[PDB]
Formats: structure tokens, C-alpha cells, sequence
């Protein structure tokens, strides 16, 4: 019953395929979408996504910042600017990135640029815990 | 580049075998080096026999270092030695003229020497009548026939130049030996699309022959079309008929290849001359779509379709 | 030498063209090769003279554009260039006229356009008062009234 | 004259060579273009899936408007830029006639050039160096940023582009773009939950970026194809002219030979 469309701008992982349950890390919380979910539209934040296939096995991706929409017709569109697998990413570079990021954070002092460094930090940390 | 001496020697051989016709080769305005080359190639390939009386061609040569009178009358000398065979032996003689433009230009030089006023471009005022008094003797009389194969040079690549434009009034057929077809590895490298004939109409060769040849021609044209559309690099098959005809036409344009007897010493392949009806029938089959299960390379340097399917079996 | 020598003996030459007659435009007069000695603003008036010069200017511009028009297509011309080509083709068609002695060929009845109708029609086509009519509405007509009528007929029937 | 015909022949010959090369490279680009278009098409339509399943009727009351036009910076493609131009200018005329002010963005130097002297007074911003490189998401993010930092919060909007139908045909399409106000006001959106000004704002901004990306991809493709076929037509017409001018050249050179021969002969006959 689930019409899932996990789709990066230059790739497509699902298109109308039937899966049993997905998880999404929306700005306002990480939750799970199943069939006949109440209609929702949200924007994402960096972190994992785990598609549970009808055959039970879970395909794990890592999205950067997209948008999810669960419609009345059980259609679930998940458009993520950067969709990845979990072997495609390393651990040391993510760690070093977050370290230098917070270093510059307490270094940087302007409000807007502060928010930018903080967003880089949150992305890198969602990634660092999604690592291992 | 393309093998033309081989085509000439094979025509000599075939016409001597299929019919009983001897051949004459006129060497109007020919390079002495090329004349010696041709003499030795025709000795080697068995058309000329230096030790027996089984030679199938008489040679007449007027070289390039000869006055315009010689180069102008040498074609008539060859024509006379062919007219003897025709009118006194009832044969179907084959008369080759290794260049007819040099015949025209030798007549031009002759008329210039005699002080006559030139005409369009510089040719003789008697260009048409000089060509006619010669070409009108290459005919089919009630005693026999003389069929003439005349190599043509088109000056400045202008098909409207007075010399080729006055020669084309007498031409009945036309074969084009493309180097492009030879690079594809087809022998004889006769361009199947640029070669013309005036007896192609159904009133002369029958509707069966006409329709088989028309179909082959249309399929080859459509294959070159689908080729320039395959140049898309998107070779797909959104049409079933497109690739069907692509392979049909590739099998055809390879079936328009043939091992010549005269090239039996250079290549192990045996010379297979094929009758007319068998050619018509084989191309009819390939057009009807039958030989699809057969691979492509079993239609290469083959005789009739019997040899084709025998080869196809023998691929394994 | 015979036409070239005849040219100097005439006061008003009218040069027909085969390239024009192959377009179907009759009389096949070449507009850019026919001259006159009274084509002078102090004889035919400034209205007539200016209309004639403008017609010839637009036709000349069209001729000079024709080469890249047929190489690249019209889709590459400037919008002002598309306008000059449109008006030039319209003037081409309006220059043709059915002849009373040519009913056997044209099928139409011969028209005898007086001078002021000619001047006014061409002035209007130049000004742009017919940018909406199809070009075939001008082919083989009399005055411009017949051109507008033919355009109306084409628009209603088709 | 022989030398005039020689010069014109050489000119048209190198022109035909140029157009054949342009056709080749344009087809080469169109390959990757239509390779990338399909997943991006799935993407950019999954984005609009909601405004379809919700039937956002659009503001019937509001005054201002924003009009985007997608093209490239390279002409010589066909009627692409001309089509976008005519639709954009007609639409602006009919909206200003109806009492609705409109300001216009042009993606591509060509559309800005061909519409700047037409509607400069009604013009917001333009973008360039689009068309040389295959458009990506970064393009859309940038255009959307400078659409939002514009401060011009539009009542509504329409993007106009050349929907790729296939290798021969393209259709000038006009996609709608809603504002926060009426997407909030739309009663249909009462079936969706957890929504307020903030999350609908984020979603509208991101969907603006998505639709701009998808439109760029739809327009990059449907331009390499038009360019390929246009260069095919150019090379064919150039070769037709080459053949006809070659006929005339042979005619002229034969006439020249005849004339010089007759000169020599008439000069010899006077002695």
C-alpha cells in the first residue's frame, strides 16, 4: 500500500515500490511512516533513513537535507538532496571536520555565520553518530 | 585502388566460359608501365597462355608516347579484331577500352593538328560524329554481338563536360568500383547503388528480376539511412523492422561478394560463377526473410545460397 | 552585347526575370532591375517616389538576407529582420497581378489597378497595416481591397 | 565570374563543415542530457505530487506576480528562445491588462537579451552561464536563493520552459508556483498535519528550488536536441547550395575556356 519514492536529484532508489515501513529524521523529530499514515509534509535534517522492505530486510541510506510528504493516497515522497550508502562514507574525515568545525565555531563570532557553523556541526555530528 | 583489372579478367573468363566469346582489349592512350603490368597479370591468371592456343583475349595497345593518329585509331583496330570474331564466328565478343576519354582527346589533338577550328572547351568540331562512327559498330547484329566495357575518365569531375557528355549518349550500363566498398572488404567492389542499367525495366528483364533488384536496392538504401540514424550512438531497437532490415541488408551486401576464378592462385577460395536465375532466387530468399537463423559471415565470398547454407553449417 | 547595348537607348527599362517567374509571380518584372527616367520626386511626386524607394529598399534587404535565411533558417533572424522579411514577402506577392490576356493561365479575371490604388496599397503594406494577413492573401490581386477580401475569405473558409 | 564562385564555394564549404561539427557535439551533449533527465524528471514530479494531490487552486484575488523564463545563453538552437519569449511577453501583456503587476526573472542570457528592451521596466533579475554546462542542483539552489533574497514575495508565480517531448518536439509549458499565504489558506491542506507558517515556509522554499532544478533539466534537454536537428538542417542546406554552386562553377569554367579559345582563333584568322 506504501508508494515510496526515495529520490536524490541525480539518482532514484525507489519509485512507487512497496515497502512496509520507513524511518525519517524530520526537523521536528525522527519518526516512522507506515501505510495510511496521517497526511504530513516536513523537511528533513542530516541523518539516517532505514527502508524496511516487504521482505523484511532493511536498506539503510543517509540523507543530508530533503523533504518528506505523506499524502492521503498512502503516497510517500522522500526527496533528499544527498542520498548515500553507509560504505560510501568514512569516519576520520567526518571526525576531523566536526572538530575543526566547533573550533571555528568558538572562533567565529557573527550571528549568521555562527548559525552556519552550527549547521555544519549538526550535520557532521548526525553523521558521526550515524557512523558507528 | 579498387581491383579493376581483376574485374576485367573475370569478365573475360566468364564470357569465354558461359558463352563461347573471345575478348579484345584496346589500350587507347595507356601508360606503357600499366600495359606491361596488365599483360603479366593476364598471363599469370591464365587468361593469356604463352605456351598453348587457349588464350581468351587479344591485346591491342596504343601507348601514350605515340602520335595522336595512333592513339585515335587504336580503338578502331581493337574494334576490327573484335568485329572479325563477331561477324565470322557468331560469337558474343567482349571489347574493352581501357580509356575512352583518351580516345576523345586523341581525336581532339588530331583535328587540332589538321587546322580545324575547335568547339566547346576545345574539343574537335566532329566530336559527336567521331564518337558515333566508332560506337555504332559495337552492336548486336544478326550474326553475333560485341559488348563493350569502356573505362571512363571524367575531366575536372564535370559530368557535363563535352567528352563524358557525348560518351554517355552511347552508354547502356554503368558499374562504379568504389574504394569505399572495397574498404568494407567486398569483392568485386561494385557500388550497388551508383551502378545503373538501362535494361533494368520489367519489360526487358521480366517483372521477377526487376522486383528482386528493386527490393535489394530499396533495402540497401534504407540500411544506409538506418546507418546514419544509428550514428546517434544510441543503437537501440525501438523498431523491430529497423534492425531486422539492418541484418537483412548486411547479409545482402555481403552476399554481393563473390570469389573470382582469376583470383584462384592468390586466394585458396575457388572461383564460383553463378547463373542469373540462381542469383535472382538467392536474393529473393534473403529478401523474403528466410535466412535469418544463418549467421552473417556465411554470406561472404560465397557462390549461390547453397554454398551459403553449406558454409553456415560448416561454421561449427 | 545586344541587351547591354540596347540598355542605353531606353528611357524606362522593364527587366523580366526567370527566377521570379519560377516563383509564380507574374508579370515577372524584376523590381530591383527595372528603372525609369521619370522616377524623380519632382515628376511623380514625393508620395509616389518615397513609396517606390521604400519598396525597393525592403526588397533589397530581403535579397541580402536570403542567403543566411536559406542556410540557417528564418528561426535565427532578428525580430526586426523577421518583420522586414514578412513585409518583403508581402510586397513581392502584391507586385504580381492577373492579366486580362492571361485568364487562360491565371484563371482570374484581369485587373487594371489605377495609379493611386497602387501607391496607397504599397504605402499601407509598408507602414505595417497588414502584419496580420497571410502572405498568400496578396498573390494575384488587384488593389489592396481585394487583398483584404481574399484574406477574409481564407480566414473564414480555412 | 570564376573567382567569385570559387570564393563563395569555399565559404559555404567551411560553413557546412562548422555546422556538421556543431551537430556532432550537440548530439554528444544531448546523450548525457537525456541520460540525466529521467531520474531528475521522476524527482521534480514527485515534488509537485502534493500540489497535484491537494489541488491548490491558486490565488484568485492577489495583485503582484513573478514570472520565470528558462532558456540558455546560446542561440542557434531553433525557436526555443523565441517560443519562451513570445509566451512570456503575451502573458505579461495579459496580466498587466488585468490589473496585476508582474516582475520577471530570466534564466539564460538569451531570454534576458530578447526581452530586455521589451519589458525592462517589469524585470527583477537575470542569470547567465547556464547552458554551457549540464545544469545541476547547485544551479537551482542559487537561483532560488536570489529569488528569495530578492525580498519580492510574490503573490504567485509561473515558470515557463520547454518541456522535452522527444528528439523532434518540445512544448512551451508554464508551471505554477504558490506563495505561503494561499497554500496555507487552501482548505485542501487541512488534511495534512503538523503544518504551520514555519514548516510550510520551508517546504515552499525547497519546492521552489526543486521545480527550478527540474525545469532547467527539462530545458537543457530539449535544447541539445533542437540544436542537433537545426545543425542537421544547416549542413543539409549548405550541401544543397554547394551542389548548385558547383554546377554553376563548371558551367562558368567551360564558358571561360570557350571564350578564350574563340579569342585565340579569331586572332589567328586575321593573319
Amino acid at each position: 500500500q506504501m508508494s515510496f519514492t526515495f529520490a536524490s536529484p541525480t539518482q532514484v532508489f525507489f519509485n512507487g515500490a512497496n515497502v512496509r515501513q520507513v524511518d525519517v529524521p524530520t526537523l521536528t523529530g525522527a519518526f516512522g511512516i507506515l501505510a495510511a499514515h496521517v497526511p504530513t509534509l516536513q523537511v528533513l535534517r542530516p541523518g539516517l533513513v532505514v527502508v524496511h522492505a516487504e521482505d523484511g530486510t532493511t536498506s539503510k541510506y543517509f540523507v543530508s537535507s530533503g523533504s518528506i510528504a505523506v499524502n492521503a493516497d498512502s503516497s510517500v515522497q522522500l526527496l533528499a538532496e544527498e542520498a548515500v550508502t553507509l560504505d560510501m562514507l568514512d569516519l576520520g574525515a567526518a571526525k576531523a571536520n566536526l572538530e575543526k568545525a566547533q573550533a571555528e565555531l568558538v572562533g567565529t563570532a557573527d550571528e549568521a555565520t555562527r548559525a552556519e557553523i552550527q549547521i555544519r556541526i549538526e550535520a557532521n555530528e548526525a553523521l558521526v553518530k550515524a557512523l558507528e | 585502388g579498387v581491383g579493376k583489372t581483376v574485374l576485367i579478367m573475370e569478365l573475360i573468363n566468364n564470357v569465354a566460359k558461359a558463352h563461347g566469346g573471345y575478348s579484345v582489349f584496346a589500350g587507347v592512350g595507356e601508360r606503357t608501365r600499366e600495359g606491361n603490368d596488365l599483360y603479366h597479370e593476364m598471363i599469370e591468371s591464365g587468361v593469356i597462355n604463352l605456351k598453348d592456343a587457349t588464350s581468351k583475349v587479344a591485346l591491342v595497345y596504343g601507348q601514350m608516347n605515340e602520335p595522336p593518329g595512333a592513339r585515335a585509331r587504336v580503338a578502331l583496330t581493337g574494334l576490327t579484331v573484335a568485329e572479325y570474331f563477331r561477324d565470322q564466328e557468331g560469337q558474343d565478343v567482349l571489347l574493352f577500352i581501357d580509356n575512352i576519354f583518351r580516345f576523345t582527346q586523341a581525336g581532339s589533338e588530331v583535328s587540332a593538328l589538321l587546322g580545324r577550328i575547335p568547339s566547346a572547351v576545345g574539343y574537335q568540331p566532329t566530336l559527336a560524329t567521331d564518337m558515333g562512327t566508332m560506337q555504332e559498330r559495337i552492336t548486336t547484329t544478326k550474326k553475333g554481338s560485341i559488348t563493350s566495357v569502356q573505362a571512363i575518365y571524367v575531366p575536372a569531375d564535370d559530368l557535363t563536360d563535352p567528352a563524358p557528355a557525348t560518351t554517355f549518349a552511347h552508354l547502356d550500363a554503368t558499374t562504379v568500383l568504389s574504394r569505399a566498398i572495397a574498404e568494407l572488404g567486398i569483392y568485386p567492389a561494385v557500388d550497388p547503388l551508383d551502378s545503373t542499367s538501362r535494361i533494368m525495366d520489367p519489360n526487358i528483364v521480366g517483372s521477377e528480376h526487376y522486383d528482386v533488384a528493386r527490393g535489394v536496392q530499396k533495402i540497401l538504401q534504407d540500411y544506409k539511412s538506418l546507418q546514419d540514424i544509428i550514428a546517434i550512438l544510441g543503437m537501440d531497437e525501438l523498431s523491430e523492422e529497423d534492425k531486422l532490415t539492418v541484418s537483412r541488408a548486411r547479409k545482402i551486401q555481403r552476399f554481393l561478394s563473390q570469389p573470382f576464378q582469376v583470383a584462384e592462385v592468390f586466394t585458396g577460395h575457388m572461383g564460383k560463377l553463378v547463373p542469373l536465375k540462381e542469383t535472382i532466387k538467392g536474393f529473393q530468399q534473403i529478401l523474403a526473410g528466410e535466412y535469418d537463423h544463418l549467421p552473417e559471415q556465411a554470406f561472404y565470398m560465397v557462390g549461390p545460397i547453397e554454398e551459403a547454407v553449406a558454409k553456415a553449417d560448416k561454421l561449427a | 552585347p545586344a541587351p547591354a547595348t540596347t540598355f542605353a537607348h531606353l528611357d524606362a527599362t522593364t527587366v523580366l526575370s526567370r527566377a521570379i517567374a519560377e516563383l509564380g509571380i507574374y508579370p515577372a518584372v524584376d523590381p530591383l532591375d527595372s528603372t525609369s527616367r521619370i522616377m524623380d520626386p519632382n515628376i511623380v511626386g514625393s508620395e509616389h517616389y518615397d513609396v517606390a524607394r521604400g519598396v525597393q529598399k525592403i526588397l533589397q534587404d530581403y535579397k541580402s538576407l536570403q542567403d543566411i535565411i536559406a542556410i540557417l533558417g528564418m528561426d535565427e533572424l532578428s525580430e526586426e529582420d523577421k518583420l522586414t522579411v514578412s513585409r518583403a514577402r508581402k510586397i513581392q506577392r502584391f507586385l504580381s497581378q492577373p492579366f486580362q490576356v492571361a485568364e487562360v493561365f491565371t484563371g482570374h479575371m484581369g485587373k487594371l489597378v489605377p495609379l493611386k490604388e497602387t501607391i496607397k496599397g504599397f504605402q499601407q503594406i509598408l507602414a505595417g497595416e497588414y502584419d496580420h494577413l497571410p502572405e498568400q492573401a496578396f498573390y494575384m490581386v488587384g488593389p489592396i481591397e481585394e487583398a483584404v477580401a481574399k484574406a477574409d475569405k481564407l480566414a473564414e473558409e480555412h | 565570374t570564376l573567382k567569385d564562385i570559387t570564393r563563395r564555394l569555399k565559404s559555404i564549404k567551411n560553413i557546412q563543415k562548422i555546422t556538421k561539427s556543431m551537430k556532432m557535439v550537440a548530439a554528444a551533449k544531448y546523450a548525457r542530457a537525456e541520460r540525466e533527465l529521467k531520474p531528475a524528471r521522476i524527482y521534480g514530479l514527485g515534488s509537485l505530487a502534493l500540489y497535484e494531490k491537494a489541488d491548490i487552486k491558486g490565488p484568485e484575488d492577489k495583485k503582484k506576480h513573478l514570472l520565470i523564463g528558462v532558456s540558455s545563453d546560446r542561440g542557434l538552437c531553433g525557436a526555443i528562445h523565441s517560443s519562451i519569449a513570445k509566451q512570456m511577453k503575451s502573458e505579461v501583456a495579459t496580466l498587466t491588462a488585468a490589473g496585476k503587476e508582474v516582475m520577471l526573472v530570466g534564466i539564460g542570457d538569451k531570454i534576458r537579451g530578447i526581452l530586455y528592451r521589451t519589458h525592462s521596466d517589469q524585470f527583477l533579475v537575470a542569470f547567465k552561464e547556464v547552458g554551457r554546462k549540464p545544469p545541476t542542483f547547485g544551479d537551482a539552489s542559487v537561483i532560488a536563493l536570489e529569488l528569495l533574497n530578492s525580498g519580492y514575495e510574490f503573490d504567485e508565480g509561473s515558470i515557463i520552459f520547454n518541456k522535452f517531448r522527444s528528439v523532434i518536439s518540445y512544448k512551451t509549458e508554464e508551471k505554477p508556483i504558490f506563495s505561503l499565504n494561499t497554500v496555507a489558506s487552501a482548505d485542501s491542506m487541512s488534511i495534512y498535519d503538523d503544518i504551520d507558517a514555519d514548516v510550510l515556509q520551508n517546504y515552499q522554499e525547497y519546492n521552489l528550488a526543486n521545480i527550478i532544478y527540474y525545469s532547467l533539466k527539462e530545458s537543457t534537454t530539449s535544447e541539445q536536441s533542437a540544436r542537433m536537428t537545426a545543425m542537421d538542417n544547416a549542413s543539409k542546406n549548405a550541401s544543397e547550395m554547394i551542389d548548385k554552386l558547383t554546377l554553376t562553377f563548371n558551367r562558368t569554367r567551360q564558358a571561360v575556356i570557350t571564350k578564350e579559345l574563340i579569342e585565340i582563333i579569331s586572332g589567328a584568322a586575321a593573319l
